[PDB]
This record gives C-alpha cells, structure tokens and sequence, in this order.
C-alpha cells in the first residue's frame, strides 16, 4: 500500500533517526497489517488496489 | 545483531489452543490456514515484543527454549 | 485497464508452506525477488543464498 | 469475549503506559449503566415463554409456507428446535445486557452465522422477523433508558442478521 | 480474554440455563463499587512510576548481589529489562484489578513467564520478592485517602494483594 | 503431495534402474482407468455441498452433545468450523482419488491433526465416524449410473472406501 | 514431484478450493496423451547402451581435445563417467516421458545444475550435444506424435542445460 | 560486544561471502594501531584512584546543590556509589580501548542509558561533568596518539550521556 | 559473536577488576600476530573453491556410496547443496580465524547443524570426513611461502586445525 | 561504489548516527595503506599493453585449440576484443586497487559476469588463467608490500570468476 | 554513494581510460593529507550538541516569529524537527567531509528538501539561515587547536564551508 497521511512519515523518519535501519524495517514486517494481510507464509503483493 | 545481547537468541514453542482461533472466527482466515502446534525461533533483541504480539493475538506457549548455550 | 494495474490484479497469490519439493521455491523466489525489489533486476551475485 | 472493560484492558496491553483518563472514564460509564442493564436483564429474564411463543407464532404466520409440509417448518422437532433457536438468541441478548458489551452476542451467535445458514439452508429472515417481535415485547415491557439499552442489543442482534 | 462478568456469562452458558438472580445481584454489587475499584485503578497508575523508583530502591536495598558486577542486575540493561518487567508486572495486576477476575492475569504472558525466567536462568525467588515489596508499595500509596472521597475498600485491598499473591506463585 | 506415477519414478530411481515393463503395464492401466477416476473425482466435487449437508444431518442425528450446551459443536462458530473441516477432508480425499495416492491427504495434514485433536479435547472418534458418514454419502454419489456411460468401477469405490478408512483410522 | 496431476492438485489447493472443470480439463488432456508417451519411453528404454555409447562419440568428435591426456574426458574412469553422466540424462528424460511432465527430469537434473557444473568444471555444451546426438539418433527410433513429445522433453533438457 | 573485528565479521556474514580486500583493510587497521590504545589503557588503569576521586570531588564543585543535605549527593552509601559509578565507566572506558572499539562502551553503559538514570532520578550532567574531567586530566596524562584514542573514546562516552 | 578482546573483557567484567597486565601483553602480541592472523585467513580466502573442489573429489572418491543412485549426494541438487555446506563451514572457519575465537563458528553455525543432517537422514560422519580433507588442503594452502614474508606461523596453523577439527566434532 | 570509506558512511548512515571512532579508525587505515595501492596502480598502467599481450597469448598457449577454424578464438575481431576484454579487467582491478576496495569490481564486471559469460558462451576459465598469468607478472613487476595488494585483487576476479 | 576516488574512477570510466598520473597525484595528496580530515570529521561529530544547541540560540533570538504561536516552530514537537533536520543536516556535512565528497549529502539529505519544507510551508530562508549558523559554530570548532598537533587546514575550512553551503543553497 502507499501511506496513508503524513504522520506516518514522521513517525517512521523519527523511529529509523533513533533506533536505525534494521528497527526501521522491523515497524513495517512485525506489523500488525503485515501479519494480518501476509502473514507468515505468504508473499506481499499489492493490495492498495482493492 | 553486532553486539554479544543481539545474540544468544531463543526459541519458543507455541501451541494453539482454541483461545485464538476464537477471536479470528471474527477476525476473518484472509489467509491460508495452518496446522495448531508450531515453533517460532526469535533473536533476544526483538524476544519481547515477539511474544507480547503473541500474546496480543492469544497464542499458548508450551516451553520456550535457549538457542543458544 | 483503464489503470495500468491489471495485470498486478490478475495475478495470482503465491503462498509457500513448509514442505514444498523444488519448483514451486523456484517460482517463489521469483516472485519475492520481483516483488521486494521493485522490479528491479537481481544480478546472480546478488541473490542471497 | 469484548466487553468495553475487556476492551479496555486490551487496548491498553497492546501499547506501553497504563490506562489513562479515557478508559477509566469509559469503564466509569458502563459501571453506571451497567445496574440498569441488570434490571433490564432481570425484566427480560422472567418471560422467556411468553416471548419466545410470540415471536413463533408471529414468524409462523408471516411465512405460511415453512408450516406447509414438505417445507422446512413442518414438524414437531422442527418447532422444538425452533422454540430452542430463539430461547437461544434470548439468552444471548441477555449476556450481552449483563456483560454491557456486544462480546457474548458476537461470541456465540454472530461468529461463524452466514456459514451454518448456508450449510443448513436456514433463512436469516425467520429469525430477524422473531428479533422485531421480540423488540416490540420489550417496547411495552421496558420503559425509558432500560428500553434503550435492551433495545440496542437487540438491533444489534438485527444488524448482524442482516 | 475473560472478565468477572464474561466468566459468569461462560459458567451461565455452560451449564445451559440464564444468569440465576444470584448472579444478578453478585453483578449488581460489583458494578456498584467499580467506581471504587476505578479510584483503585487510578491511584495505582498514576502513582505508579513513584512505586517503580521505591520498589527498586528498597529491592536493592535487601539483596546487594544483582548490583555486583556480573550480578542478576548488574549489566545496566539487565537490570533495565528488571525495571521494565516489574513496570509490567504493575500494568498487569492493574488490568486484573479492573477485570476483578484471575483470568485476564493468567492467560496474559503468566504460562511462559516461568519458562522463560528458567531457561534465562532469572533467580526467580527474586521477581517474587520485588512482586511483594511493589504490593506493598502499592497498598501504602492506596491507603491515601488525599483528593479521593473516604469510603470502605478493603476488599480492593484484598484483591489487589491476591494478585500480587498469584503473580508470585506463578512466577516462584 | 506425490501420485502413483512418481511413485513408480521415485522408486526407480531409488534402485537406479529405469522402469519395468511391469509396472509400465501397471501405468498403462492407471492410465486408460484415468477417465473412470476423473468422472468419480467430478462427481465427488459436484456432489460436495449435498454429501456434506447430508452427512451433518446424520451426525447430528446420531451424536446430539454436539447440541447441547458444553458439547464442542454448541458454540456456533464452532460447528462452522465442524462443517468447514469436513469440507476440507472431503476435497483433500477428492485430491488422493485424483492422484491415486493416500498420502497427499495423510502426510499433508493427519501429522498435524492428531495432536490437535488430542489438544482440543474435541472427540476424536466422533471426527472419524464424521469420516466415516463422509464416505458412506459420497459412497451414495459416485454409484449414480445416470449422467454417465455405464461401466466397470467397483475398484474406484473400493479405493474410495479405503481413503475414506485410512483418513479415520489416522484421526482416530 | 510434478506431473499434471500434481501440478493440478497444487494449484487447486494453494487457493483452498475444490477441483473444478479447468484441472479435470488438464488432467484429462495428460491421461489422454498417457499412451504415446508411455510407448515412446518404452523405446528409449529399449536403447540404453546405444544411445549412450553414440552419445559419448558424439561429443569425441564434436570436441576432440577433450580426449588428450590431462584433460577431463583422459582416462577410462572418466569415459565410463561419461557413460554414466549419459545415461543418468536419457534415464530422467524416460521418467519425464512416463510421468508425462518435466518434474522428473526438473528435480534430478536442472536441479542446481549450473553449481555443479561450475564445481567440477564439467561444460554444458559437452551434454547440449550429446543430447543433440540423442535427438537425432530418436528422430528414426521412434515414430508418430512419440516423436514430438520426446524431442520436446530432449529440447527442455537442452534448455535447461543452456 | 562491537569491535572492528565484529563489525567486519558481521558485515562479511551478513552477505554470505568470505570476508574480501576491505575488511582484512579495516581488521588491519584496528590491529596496526592496537598499542596506543592498550599502551593508554594501561596508563588510565594505574590511576584509577585518582582519577575516580577527582572526578567525584569535580562533581561536587561544579555543582553545589548536589553536596548538602537533603539531596542524593549527601551521603556516605550515596558517596561510595558514587565512586563505584566513576570506577565502572572507567573500567568500560579501559574495555573500550582494548577493544579498539565502542561496543564494550556501548552495551556496558550507552545502551538503555537514559531511561536507566532516568528511573532513578539522576542528573546526567553529573555524569558528564565527572567525565569531562577525566577528559581533562586524562589530556595531561596521555600524549599524542594515546591522548587522541582516551580523548575520543571518553567524549563519546559523554555524548551518548549528554 | 565474540573474539578474543571481547571474550576476555567478558570475564574481566566477571569478576568485575580491571584487566591485567599479563593478559594485555598477550592481547598486545595477539595484535603483533595479527598481520599473519590477516594472511592466514587471506590464504584460506583466496583459495576457497580450489579446496572445496579438491576436498569434493577427494570424499566423492573414499565414499562412491554418495555418489550413486539412492546415496545422500546422488541428484544434481544434492551435490550443489553438498558443495553449498562445505563452503558455508570453510566461510565461518575463515570468520572464526580472522576473530581469533571459536565463538564465531559455534555460536551461529553449529547449533542447529548438528541434528539437522540427523533428521534429514545426512550421515554426519561424512561430513566429518569432508571438513577434514578440507582441514588437509587448507594447511596445505597455508604453509605456502609464495607471494608473502616468510616467518613462524606455527601457532595459526594448531588453531585453524583446531577450528577445523571442533567444527568436524560439533557437527559429528 | 563499496569502499572502506563508503562502506564506513553507510553502515554509520544506516544507523542513523555520526562516525564514531571504530569508523574513523577503519578511514585511517584505508588512507594510509593508499600509497602502496596507488604505485600499483601506476605500474600496472605503466606496463598495461604488455601485461594484456602476455595474457591473450597465454589465453592461447593454454587453450591452443581456441585458435583453431570454426570456434571462438578464431579471426582477427575475437583476438582484437579478447584483448579488449583483457585491456577492462586491468583496467577494473587498477580501480579497484585506487579506491582501496572492491568496488569498481563487483560493479562494472563481477554484477552480471555468469549471465553474459553464459548468454556469448564465453568460458570462464579463458579469463581466469589470464588473470593468472597476470598475477604471476605482477611478482616481478612489482615488490614489497604493494604486490599483496594488487595479488589481492588479482585474486578476488579470479575467485567471481570461479 | 561516492567519494573522491570514486569520483575520479566513474569519470575515467565513462571515459574508458585508465586513471592518469596526474590524477593518480592527486587521489595520492588527498590520502596522505586525510589525517586532517579525520580530525576535522571528529570535530564536527564530538561537538555537535555545541552546534546545535548555538546555532538553535541564534536563530530563535534573532527570528522571533518561529516559536510565537502560529510560528511554524511553536510546539515542541515542531521544535523537536526543528532541532533534529539540524542534526541531519550536521551529520551528512560531516559524513561528506570525511568522504570528500558531497554526493552523499545530495542524495540522501538535499534531493527532495525544498519541496518537502514547501509542501510544509516551513520558511526554507530560515533553515538555510539555521544552516549558516551552524556553519558559523562549527567553524569555532574545526579551528580549536586543543588535543590536537599544530598545523595548517585552510583547505579542509573551505571544503566544509561548501558543503555547508551546498545545504543552504539547495534548500534556500
Ligand atoms: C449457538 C446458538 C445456535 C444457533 C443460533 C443455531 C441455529 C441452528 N438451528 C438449527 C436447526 C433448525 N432451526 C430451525 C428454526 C427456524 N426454521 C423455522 O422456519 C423457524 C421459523 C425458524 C425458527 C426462528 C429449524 C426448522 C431447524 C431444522 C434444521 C435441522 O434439521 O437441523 C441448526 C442445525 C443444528 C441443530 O440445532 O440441531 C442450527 C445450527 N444453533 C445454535 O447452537
Ligand atoms: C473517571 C474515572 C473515575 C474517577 C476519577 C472517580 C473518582 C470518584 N469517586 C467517587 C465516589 C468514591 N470514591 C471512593 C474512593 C475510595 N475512597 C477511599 O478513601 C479509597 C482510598 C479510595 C480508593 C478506593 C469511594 C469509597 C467512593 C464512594 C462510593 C459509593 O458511592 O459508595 C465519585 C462519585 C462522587 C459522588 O457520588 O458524588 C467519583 C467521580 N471514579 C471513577 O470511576
Ligand atoms: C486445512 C486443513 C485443516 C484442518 C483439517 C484443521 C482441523 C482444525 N479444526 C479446528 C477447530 C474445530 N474443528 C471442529 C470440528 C470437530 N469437532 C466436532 O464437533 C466434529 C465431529 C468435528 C467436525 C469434523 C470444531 C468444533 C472446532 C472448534 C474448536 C475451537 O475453536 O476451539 C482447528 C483449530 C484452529 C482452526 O483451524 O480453526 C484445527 C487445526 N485445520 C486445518 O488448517
Ligand atoms: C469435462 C471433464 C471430463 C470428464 C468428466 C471426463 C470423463 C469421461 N468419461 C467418459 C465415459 C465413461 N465414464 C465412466 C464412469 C461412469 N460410468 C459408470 O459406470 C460409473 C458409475 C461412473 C463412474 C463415476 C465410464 C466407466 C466411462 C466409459 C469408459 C470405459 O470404457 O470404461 C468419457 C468418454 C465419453 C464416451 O465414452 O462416450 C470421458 C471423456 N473427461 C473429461 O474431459
Ligand atoms: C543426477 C544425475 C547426475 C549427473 C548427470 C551428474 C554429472 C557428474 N559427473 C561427474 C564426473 C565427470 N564426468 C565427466 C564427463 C565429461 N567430461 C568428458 O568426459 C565428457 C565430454 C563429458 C561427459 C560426456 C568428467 C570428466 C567427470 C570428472 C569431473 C572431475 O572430477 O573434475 C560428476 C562429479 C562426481 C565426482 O567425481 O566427484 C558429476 C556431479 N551427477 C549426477 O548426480
Ligand atoms: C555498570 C553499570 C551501572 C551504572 C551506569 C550505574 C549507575 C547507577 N548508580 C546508582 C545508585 C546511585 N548513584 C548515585 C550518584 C549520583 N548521585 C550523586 O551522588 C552524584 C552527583 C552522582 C554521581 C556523579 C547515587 C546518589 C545513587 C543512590 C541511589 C539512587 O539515586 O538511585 C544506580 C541505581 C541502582 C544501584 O546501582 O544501586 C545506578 C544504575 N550503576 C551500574 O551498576
Ligand atoms: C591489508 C591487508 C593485509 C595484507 C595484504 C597483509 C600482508 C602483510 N604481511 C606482512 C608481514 C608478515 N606476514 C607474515 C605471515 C606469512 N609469513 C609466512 O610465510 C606465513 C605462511 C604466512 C602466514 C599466513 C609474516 C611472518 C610477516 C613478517 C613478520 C611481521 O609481520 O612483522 C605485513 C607487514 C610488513 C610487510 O610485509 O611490509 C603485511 C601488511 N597484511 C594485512 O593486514
Ligand atoms: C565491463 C567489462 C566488460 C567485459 C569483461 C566484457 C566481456 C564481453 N566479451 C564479449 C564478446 C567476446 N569475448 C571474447 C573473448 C575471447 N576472445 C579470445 O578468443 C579469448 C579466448 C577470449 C578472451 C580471453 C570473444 C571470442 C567474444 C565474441 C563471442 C561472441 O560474439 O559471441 C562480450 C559481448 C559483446 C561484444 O564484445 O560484442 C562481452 C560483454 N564486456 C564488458 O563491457
Ligand atoms: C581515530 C581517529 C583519528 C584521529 C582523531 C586522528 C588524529 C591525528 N592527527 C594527526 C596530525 C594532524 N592533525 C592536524 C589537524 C589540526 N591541526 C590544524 O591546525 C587544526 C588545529 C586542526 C585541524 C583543522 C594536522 C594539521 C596534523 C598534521 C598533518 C600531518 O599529519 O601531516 C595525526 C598524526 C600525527 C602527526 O603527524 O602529528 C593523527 C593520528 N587520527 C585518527 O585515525
Ligand atoms: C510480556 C510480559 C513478560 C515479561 C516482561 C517477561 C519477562 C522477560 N524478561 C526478559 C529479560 C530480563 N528480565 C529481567 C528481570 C528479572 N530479573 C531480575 O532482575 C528481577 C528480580 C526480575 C525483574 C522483575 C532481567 C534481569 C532480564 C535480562 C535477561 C538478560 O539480558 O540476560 C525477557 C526477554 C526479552 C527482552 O528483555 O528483550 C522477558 C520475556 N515475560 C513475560 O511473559
């Protein structure tokens, strides 16, 4: 998906200024939606379209 | 995980007494489903808030064991 | 079609459970590497094995 | 089950501080109206016949055809079990009145509804026709915010039928 | 994730009958004093990060061990994840002291918190010693009757100091 | 996941000669009886929701606890997932049927459900007379003579009913 | 491994359905060529020696070096490996032939086939024109549609091979 | 912990491949000047006495309102933690330079540090100023390249503090 | 993941006194050495397929039972996953040398291996065998005097085939 | 492209950090080991033709038969371009020995080297005994310390090569 | 990503030529006077709260109406991304300082700056002047000749005054 507003620009910017690349990564696969939409097993695709 | 706390990882073995499954008959299985009992292995930096999501989502952990040592 | 999105929506969901033989891994890797990189060509030496 | 104060522990144990101003201000709300649920929960609990052979007979005369034989409503068991269904929708809606939140309602008939209708070829209108009886029972009944709150539940119940 | 009224619910729908007017009553009580219990709760977690510095200070004061080098607190983020988990361990027994019913306590992370601290290798004697002395902390800050209307509440008292009881015994 | 043919494959490669003519024979017949095995695999899949309908009439007819409030099925959801599964079982026994091998159904998921089962508490021999009233309705389909070009597949049923067995023998 | 059944069954599983026209359609299409395929692998088998044994003199002469001393193909031993490597290709294209899908010959040989090339130096064009030779020596072995279903399975292991 | 080595190790891990010109480039480099960093740990270990003393007596005159009565400062247990603070960052400041690297600084005080003090309610400017002077003294005590390595690594300790 | 310094800051943190003088001389020297640490494991670097490939031909020679249809090696895959764990085991050999401590190699690459191969049937004493003809090519790789300064190296070469020798005993 | 100071900034980027004193540490070593790279540098570009004659004709004299009608060697554009080839590996490895990393290597040959060697057929090991021979010149065309360094990179084509 | 060298070798190769002497020269002055360098980069890195902090003095002492309410720096949150797009801004100046050149501080700090801090109505005038205040109070930090061998760098004074003119003029 693409963001949705722009507090998800800043909060992202200030986790990777503060905690580094790989928690930065962490916030978006350890992600509730990823897990719900994705989850373990399945390989991301784009859903923003539906 | 450059760091001597970054390892030393830990691996936990979840069963998955119905206490979940009851609340995703409401969530929705919007994906392929799996077998109850499975082991999920996680590094010490992210432990916590691995089992707490667990947790939130309701999983049973059997025994969680040291990977390493 | 009007979008230029439907050949992203007519694809199919690939999934991998764990006891897979060979070749659906094959078509995995595939689509991981096509989708996570973007699209973006992977050269061998870059793959991760 | 999620009662508004399970709902507050859970949304309060999924981040990190404590339960702050708004969810003791919500758990406060319900502990207020949660004594009138309980009347209105006593009120409903003593006319479990009443109600549910009301609502039988009201369903049984919109659809003349399910009594028809060679139709589904034809028999004994079946208005056994019918009279067993809606004894078990009334049970329901009186958890969910008790508990103050729609967490026994979704538990324990609305999870998994659309499927057992489908496999056992039940029509959600039968039901949803006995849910508006049983609404105007409780009109008459109830009276003011414990009408309200029974009232809720119920077309709560109505909203998940349809 | 069950409540005192979702347990009820469960024992009423289990057995197959309603809620008996005994049932009723018991609700009606409670819903009667959760203002008192929400004063509980309130007083519990505001004051809580004062109960956290106390409840550290005290815990090193008795065992010295964990502050020496090497030690079960010595590392500066073992003893971090020792102050995050007593926070914790507050937060929880707050959540049960809203639900008023063990189970919320039990289910939520008290199965494999003994497995962890073993596999670890966390004294766990220790936690259950911090488990009292934050109890006790807790109860000296919720006999403050300042700004809160005084009223009769020692069965908060009673319940708070079972679930820290029960928090121990799982633990050690 | 494998059929009859990579399992003459996998054996010939596994003794490293190529393959006999004897089982190619075999093969052969496989083969030419594959269009009786498609129209039992379709008729299967066509009859599905009637045989499953059907069979959770006779179940629920012969095992009531299922009804009554504490029994497994009482919940609603929980029965829900009582008709899904046995949907489930069917279309994996519709899979072995097509291939001709019993563990694309077994190896796949029977590991699994048995110390699920076990874990559940459910009654784990009420899920295999499931299985068995499973196959006597699909059993009650697939000798429909009409629709189809009359002939010659008692051997189909027999290996139906043996699918059907070993899948209950394997929950039980 | 993965004829069209399998691939029929996967596919039907991954998206949690049951087995409709379009997969019968497939397998019915296979089990209709069943027969062909089985009598063009019985004649392959049927020329085992032959065809290895012309197969290593294809590559002698197309790559004559080879055969000098300190190079790969000196020595008895690494003739009868030659020998072997021939036979092990034409014995997986006889599986893919009766399985009646490139599973067998996929998983047995394509299977990281270019690491083990590279490990031991082997060249791929010595066995794309052996089977080249094994395609022209099947070109009046065989006969019918036995002849495009073999040289299509010999053509995917050249592919893969390429 | 985190030394030029680990760094190397893991980056060279974390790729997969064998570790190439870059890394035995920076293995080398960290190994090549090891000895003004162990020669000004050895320096800074045989005065540890002083430099622990004149850090806290630094303290307290910098700061005033930490020496009365009525505050953390005042106090003879306070006191001796205290000293055992100034001589554990000491101590990891002589880990640090045998390491030739932060990361026994890093995970032995600059990791959790802040909610840590915090939790306790201490200044970290007190911290600070004790090792600002033990930068100061310790500029007096090293010369040249031992100075740079102390004088970099104790004012990285004071930025991860401040 | 742990070297030398960071092993021994680890016990000097123990027993919480500051590091010696005796124990940072030997940490000094081990920084002298360091320089042939570097062209020790660069040996071993720079020749990695040359040893797994003659490794290979010489196991796949002692043991044709690998090679042959139904052995553990026999398919295409196999062999290059074979290949694939000999070069895995050389690569952390090399990270363990260049760190002066065993720690790399146990801590990530041993603990899982060893049953692994168990479970999936892999005999692990051939792959004993096979890191130690890689152990033999690697001293024969390093006690090359070509291309760099002679000198006593005697030291590094007992530890890589300590290294080499613990990784075969873990793994076995 | 990967260097010892690109790799320092990124890895201090990534992390959102400034450069603490491990990574400047590692940008000192690699600037003080640049001399002896730069004169290799500047000798293997001073000697750059005759190296690339030497290799082509020991491309040759190994594989003798490349030469001959009818393959890859023969004709005067192949052994033109084989000179070319030869003439862009120098060239990458004299950058990669200026920029003190394996950049310019693993960017402009080593990213995409098995996919064009597999598509023109061309083989590896005519490039990997080229680079042999010149890592051989290199011993006597240069000494002493530098001779590691361009060995090292002679080195790490021949090892992607293989 | 890039730096001198890298810059030198991308243009010889779009060229197609080996590196020339005279380039050669050059590469070999910048490393042999790079000690420099490293001390002016950990100028910049160990000071930087000083420039922060002096440079956020200055520009709210002099530009008022950014911390008035309404002003676009009022709340602390606004503050707080006030201070840490200085720190950034600090920080790639002094990893392209180390570097030697500026391609890091165009692609991942000045590439899509103007329009962001348009798009968020933030004056850029006053960021380049936030800029220019912290090239002021670096520049009294890369002069201080404390701890540090006595010696000219007139050239690395004016490199970092470009980059962070480069900052300023491609916000501004
Ligand atoms: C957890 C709570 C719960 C619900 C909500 C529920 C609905 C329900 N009603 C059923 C039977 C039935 N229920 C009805 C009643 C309907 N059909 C008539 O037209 C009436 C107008 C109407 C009554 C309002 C009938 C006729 C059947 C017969 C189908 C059968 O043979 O099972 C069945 C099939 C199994 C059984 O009860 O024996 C279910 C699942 N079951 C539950 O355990
Ligand atoms: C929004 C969350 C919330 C707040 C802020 C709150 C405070 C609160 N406490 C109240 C009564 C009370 N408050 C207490 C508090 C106790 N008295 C003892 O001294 C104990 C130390 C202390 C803690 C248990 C008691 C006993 C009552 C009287 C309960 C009754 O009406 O019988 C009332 C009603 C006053 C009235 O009826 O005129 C409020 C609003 N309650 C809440 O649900
Ligand atoms: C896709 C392959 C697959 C199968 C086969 C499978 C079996 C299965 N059925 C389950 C729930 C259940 N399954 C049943 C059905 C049984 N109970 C009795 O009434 C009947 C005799 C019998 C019907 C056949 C019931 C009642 C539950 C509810 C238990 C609970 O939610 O706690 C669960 C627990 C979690 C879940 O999946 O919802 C599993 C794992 N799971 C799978 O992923
Ligand atoms: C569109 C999907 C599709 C299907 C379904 C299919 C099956 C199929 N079944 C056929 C006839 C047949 N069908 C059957 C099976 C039936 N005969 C009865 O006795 C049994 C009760 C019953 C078993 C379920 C048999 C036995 C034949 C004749 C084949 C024979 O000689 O044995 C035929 C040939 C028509 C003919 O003989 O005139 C086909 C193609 N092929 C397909 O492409
Ligand atoms: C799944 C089936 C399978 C195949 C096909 C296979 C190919 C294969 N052939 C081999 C040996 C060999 N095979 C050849 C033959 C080649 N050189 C010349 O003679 C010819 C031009 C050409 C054959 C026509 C040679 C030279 C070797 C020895 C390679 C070496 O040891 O370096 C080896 C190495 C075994 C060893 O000695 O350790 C493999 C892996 N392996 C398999 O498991
Ligand atoms: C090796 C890791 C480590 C660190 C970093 C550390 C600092 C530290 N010092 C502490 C106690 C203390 N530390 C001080 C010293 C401060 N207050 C004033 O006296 C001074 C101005 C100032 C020192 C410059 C005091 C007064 C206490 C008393 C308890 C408290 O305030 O929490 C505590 C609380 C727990 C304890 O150790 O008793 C910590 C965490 N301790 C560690 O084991
Ligand atoms: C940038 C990466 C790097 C490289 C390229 C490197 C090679 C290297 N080898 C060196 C000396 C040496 N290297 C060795 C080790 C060798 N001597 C024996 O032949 C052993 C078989 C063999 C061990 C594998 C010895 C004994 C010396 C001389 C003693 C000394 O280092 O002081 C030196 C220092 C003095 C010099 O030769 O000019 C370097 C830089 N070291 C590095 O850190
Ligand atoms: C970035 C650096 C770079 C490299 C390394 C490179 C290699 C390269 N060599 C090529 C052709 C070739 N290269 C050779 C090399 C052979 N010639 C002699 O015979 C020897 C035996 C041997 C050299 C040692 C030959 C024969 C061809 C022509 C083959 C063909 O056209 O298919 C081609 C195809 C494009 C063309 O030249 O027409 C590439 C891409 N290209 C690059 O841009
Ligand atoms: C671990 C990170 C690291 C640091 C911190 C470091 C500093 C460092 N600065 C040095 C010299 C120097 N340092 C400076 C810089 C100062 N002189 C100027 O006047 C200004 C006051 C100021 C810079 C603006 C100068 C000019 C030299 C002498 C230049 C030379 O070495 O040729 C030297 C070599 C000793 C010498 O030749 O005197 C080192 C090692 N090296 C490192 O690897
Ligand atoms: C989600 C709820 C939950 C918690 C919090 C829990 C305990 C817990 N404590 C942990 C670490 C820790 N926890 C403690 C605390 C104990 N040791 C002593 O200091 C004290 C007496 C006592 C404090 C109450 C310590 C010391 C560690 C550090 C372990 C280590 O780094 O080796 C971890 C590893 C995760 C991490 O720290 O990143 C867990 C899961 N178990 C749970 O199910």
């Amino acid at each position: 998906r693409a963001p949705y507003d722009q507090a998800e620009i800043s909060a992202h910017l200030d986790l990777w200024n503060t905690q580094g690349y790989d928690a930065e990564i962490d916030s978006y696969v350890e992600s509730e939606e990823y897990l719900e939409n994705f989850g373990e097993d399945v390989i991301p695709y784009f859903r923003g379209f539906k | 995980a450059i760091t001597t706390q970054g390892k030393r990882i830990y691996k936990i073995t979840v069963s998955e007494a119905g206490a979940y499954a009851t609340n995703k008959h409401r969530t929705g299985y919007r994906a392929p489903i799996r077998q109850s009992n499975y082991t999920l292995t996680v590094p010490y930096d992210r432990f916590l808030p691995e089992m707490i999501r667990l947790h939130q989502s309701g999983a049973k952990i059997v025994n969680v064991t040291s990977v390493i040592s | 079609e009007r979008i230029r999105a439907l050949g992203t929506i007519e694809a199919p969901r690939v999934t991998l459970r764990a006891p897979f033989t060979d070749e659906q891994f094959q078509g995995a890797l595939y689509a991981i590497y096509r989708h996570i990189f973007g699209n973006t060509y992977v050269m061998e030496s870059e793959r991760p094995t | 089950s999620r009662t508004v104060i399970t709902e507050v522990i859970a949304t309060a144990d999924s981040q990190g501080r404590f339960l702050n101003s708004t969810e003791l201000q919500a758990a406060f709300g319900r502990f207020e109206r949660a004594v009138p649920a309980i009347e209105a929960a006593r009120a409903l609990t003593k006319n479990q016949d009443a109600l549910v052979k009301g609502a039988v007979q009201a369903v049984f005369k919109k659809f003349p055809y399910v009594t028809q034989p060679g139709e589904k409503g034809y028999g004994d068991s079946n208005q056994a079990k019918c009279a067993r269904d809606i004894g078990y929708y009334l049970r329901f809606i009186t958890y969910s009145l008790v508990a103050s939140g729609t967490g026994p309602l979704d538990d324990y008939v609305i999870a998994g509804l659309r499927e057992v209708n489908r496999a056992f070829n039940l029509n959600p209108l039968w039901y949803i026709e006995a849910l508006n009886y049983i609404k105007g029972e409780t009109g008459k009944l109830l009276s003011g915010q414990s009408k309200t709150e029974a009232l809720l539940y119920i077309d709560h119940a109505i909203n998940a039928l349809s | 994730m069950n409540d005192v009224f979702t347990r009820a619910i469960a024992q009423a729908d289990l057995k197959g009958s309603f809620l008996l007017e005994s049932d009723l009553d018991k609700l009606a009580s409670f819903a009667k004093e959760g203002v008192k219990r929400l004063d509980a709760v309130a007083a519990l977690t505001n004051n809580a990060p004062a109960i956290i510095s106390d409840a550290a200070h005290k815990l090193f004061a008795e065992q010295q061990e964990l502050i020496q080098p090497g030690g079960n607190a010595y590392p500066h983020r073992r003893m971090a994840a020792c102050l995050r988990d007593m926070e914790i361990i507050l937060r929880y027994v707050s959540y049960a002291l809203l639900a008023g019913d063990a189970s919320v306590l039990d289910d939520r992370c008290l199965n494999g918190l003994r497995e962890t601290y073993n596999a670890l290798g966390t004294p766990t004697q220790s936690v259950a010693r911090a488990v009292q002395l934050m109890k006790d902390a807790a109860m000296v800050h919720l006999k403050s009757t300042a700004n809160v209307t005084v009223g009769d509440c020692s069965s908060l008292y009673s319940e708070a100091a079972t679930y820290f009881d029960k928090a121990a015994a799982s633990i050690a």
